[PDB]
């Protein structure tokens, strides 16, 4: 592959409660490697991946910097946003923001990204050309008109095109045996009575990394779509995930029934049956 | 430890209200208050306040630092360790200062610039506060020059963020949460990075009688409003920005008969947003 | 690297 | 405003062995807004030293947020997650089973 670059912004206020906040996440793939949060006592932001550590000094200084005039001005989008609406000020609101980029096998940018979202709404995105704006609403349409007469979209694609796949390719690197090395599902399944005539048939994979996976049972080589229970794939808590499937068979006719496991890190697909 | 806040504002008017709220435990039940002298001795005889505090109308008896402690049943005390602190402010209680900016109020997107504050009052202290709720006033010591205190405030690298309606105050040595009127106010917009308009004169600038001219901003980027500003005098005015065939947004501001000319600059602004403005046009002299 | 392009709404 | 209730997991990062050091997790996602309150229970009773990712969340917008802690199960011990959020009237517990 084949990989992405996302920052996740949350600015958040809540009148009474605090004072607002701002939290930003960056990832590599689904690898979490850096995090701010403005609610510390002495906010910076800080490695969550062991291969950016040893970053220097000039980094995280930056980039503290750089979170803490973002989360000024996201207080103030906040502000702002309360206008647009016609909201009172007693009101918590949330602020989302994601951004980044896709770049193929050879290091280069596929897609770049930017959305913006009111309430857990959209409310503006960058559009792929990298040049022009989908506003949601008509407050949107308001940051819209500022945004082109401000010629925003051009210093964001500078960003994208620039520093966001430079950087891209610098974590891959640091990172390399972990996060361009697939880590193959553990797999197995397991067996549970329910009635006298029915049976539970999970089939597990575990420790897997990238999160992609896909997990299917079949019966005599047909895909059992309709009838099985899928999980939503979840954190093991080590920087790996957790996934299962699971079907209602007959009693004694468990033999009958296949899991197949499918991701990057397996060179041909698995198949697994209970005994 | 709680989260102690003052709503709409810690830097409050006399005669004016604030609500001191205690949010400790998911809850704005049950607290006690103090001040920073007495910093175990509650105040209102222990008072355990069941709602959220309410002075009003507010008198120079509630300025003061205050901490809260929630009401904690299964510890040591009965209550939870002091929350963060909270300086009401109370003011109109001496002569206003002056406030001025260096070297103007509009302020370019990424500059500085100095609002000083000053009186012939000998005020240890000055605090500008920027109009809004839920602002943190800054404070410095006052200098003193030939019979004048006085106070310069770096505002600055500018953005939106710091644009508003500001007003400044001075504090006397004995009672520093007390704070003198509020100088009269000042706009400080800030401007750019958004396209400068076009200013023009219809028929022309060269005007004597007798003669209308009016004076259009215009621009391709949508403009809600316009401001057209003469250097020095004539107050700012604003009209609505409308969009002509050629897509232009633009207003028309008649004149006179009165208007001895001048040099007029226009800005463009944003619906919602009165404080930032577009870069300033290209000055246009008018004769009379 | 976070984006150092950040504008009001 | 959208409101969304929380989806939760709770699971060990490894298999469950009766005497053997592990982490119970309890992964909840989905929801909005972003403030919500979840505790890990054994028996019953809150355990106090567990931490949290950071608050993230999805392409539709919603959050989602992995709790953990250090433990070591055994046969008798009923370990348990509890989860409150304002999609919900009253706190959801959602026992630990090391079969799901
Ligand atoms: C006087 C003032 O403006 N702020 C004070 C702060 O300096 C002090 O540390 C705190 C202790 O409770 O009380 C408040
Ligand atoms: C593209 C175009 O022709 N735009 C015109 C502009 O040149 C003219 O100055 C203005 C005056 O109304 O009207 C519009
Ligand atoms: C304060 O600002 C004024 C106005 O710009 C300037 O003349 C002065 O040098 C500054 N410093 C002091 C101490 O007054």
């Amino acid at each position: 592959g084949s990989h992405s670059m996302r920052y996740f912004y949350t600015a958040m206020s809540r009148p009474g409660r605090g004072e607002p906040r701002f939290i930003a996440v960056g990832y590599v793939d689904d690898t979490q490697f850096v995090r701010f949060d403005s609610d510390a006592a002495s906010p910076r932001m800080a490695p969550r991946a062991p291969w950016i550590e040893q970053e220097g000094p000039e980094y995280w200084d930056g980039e503290t910097r750089n979170m803490k005039a973002s989360a000024q001005t996201y207080r103030e989008n906040l502000r702002i946003a309360l206008r647009y609406y016609n909201q009172s000020e007693a009101g918590s609101h949330i602020i989302q923001v994601m951004y980044g980029c896709d770049v193929g096998p050879d290091g280069r940018l596929l897609r770049g990204h930017n959305q913006y979202a009111y309430d857990g709404k959209d409310y503006i995105a960058l559009n792929e050309d990298l040049s022009s704006w989908t506003a949601a609403d008509t407050a949107a349409q308001i940051t819209q008109r500022k945004w082109e007469a401000a010629r925003v979209a051009e210093q964001l694609r500078a960003y994208l095109e620039g520093l966001c796949v430079e950087w891209l390719r610098r974590y891959l690197e640091n990172g390399k045996e972990t996060l361009q090395r697939a880590d193959p599902p553990k797999t197995h399944v397991t067996h549970h009575p329910i009635s006298d005539h029915e049976a539970t048939l999970r089939c597990w994979a575990l420790g897997f990394y990238p999160a992609e996976i896909t997990l299917t049972w079949q019966r005599d080589g047909e895909d059992q779509t309709q009838d099985t229970e899928l999980v939503e794939t979840r954190p093991a808590g080590d920087r790996t995930f957790q996934k299962w499937a699971a079907v209602v068979v007959p009693s004694g006719e468990e033999q009958r029934y296949t899991c197949h496991v499918q991701h990057e890190g397996l060179p041909k697909p698995l198949t697994l049956r209970w005994e | 430890k709680p989260f102690l806040s003052a709503w709409p504002s810690a830097v409050v008017p006399r005669g004016g209200h604030v609500t001191l709220r205690c949010h400790y435990r998911h809850r704005f039940n049950n607290f006690m208050l103090y001040k920073e002298d007495r910093i175990h001795i509650p105040i209102f005889h222990g008072r355990i306040f069941q709602e959220s505090f309410n002075m009003s109308p507010v008198t120079t008896a509630h300025a003061g630092n205050y901490t809260c402690r929630g009401s904690h049943p299964h510890s040591p005390t009965g209550w939870s360790a002091p929350s963060n602190p909270v300086v009401i402010m109370v003011t109109g209680n001496h002569r206003k200062p002056s406030l001025l900016a260096h070297p103007g109020p509009l302020v370019k997107s990424g500059e500085r610039v100095i609002l000083q504050c000053w009186s012939d009052i000998m005020f240890e202290h000055f605090f500008l506060h920027k109009e809004g709720i839920s602002k943190d006033p800054s404070r410095l010591v006052g200098q003193i020059h030939d019979g004048v205190s006085k106070a310069n405030f770096s505002i600055g690298p500018m953005m939106l963020a710091l644009a508003g309606t500001y007003r400044c105050y001075g504090s006397v040595t004995h009672t520093p949460y007390q704070l003198s009127a509020p100088s009269d106010p000042l706009d400080i917009v800030v401007t750019g990075p958004y396209e400068k308009p076009s200013l023009s004169a219809q028929p022309g600038p060269k005007v004597q009688a007798g003669e209308s001219v009016t004076l259009s901003c215009s621009s391709r980027s949508s403009y809600d409003m316009y401001h057209l500003s003469r250097e020095g005098g004539a107050h700012e005015r604003r009209l609505p920005a409308v969009r002509k065939v050629n897509r232009t947004f633009q207003a028309d501001f008649p004149l006179g008969p009165a208007t001895h000319g001048g040099t007029y600059r226009c800005f463009g602004s944003f619906r919602h947003s009165p404080y930032e403005w577009s870069d300033p046009s290209d000055p246009l002299l008018v004769s009379v | 690297l976070s984006s150092p392009v950040t504008k009001s709404f | 405003m959208i409101q969304r209730t929380p989806k939760i997991q709770v699971y060990s990062r490894h298999p469950a062995e009766n005497g053997k050091s592990n982490f119970l997790n309890c992964y909840v996602s989905g929801f909005h807004p972003s403030d919500i309150e979840v505790d890990l229970l054994k028996n019953g009773e809150r355990i106090e030293k567990v931490e949290h990712s950071d608050l993230s969340f999805s392409k539709d917008w919603s959050f989602y947020l992995l709790y953990y802690t250090e433990f070591t199960p055994t046969e008798k011990d009923e370990y348990a997650c509890r989860v409150n959020h304002v999609t919900l009237s009253q706190p959801k517990i959602v026992k630990w089973d090391r079969d799901m």
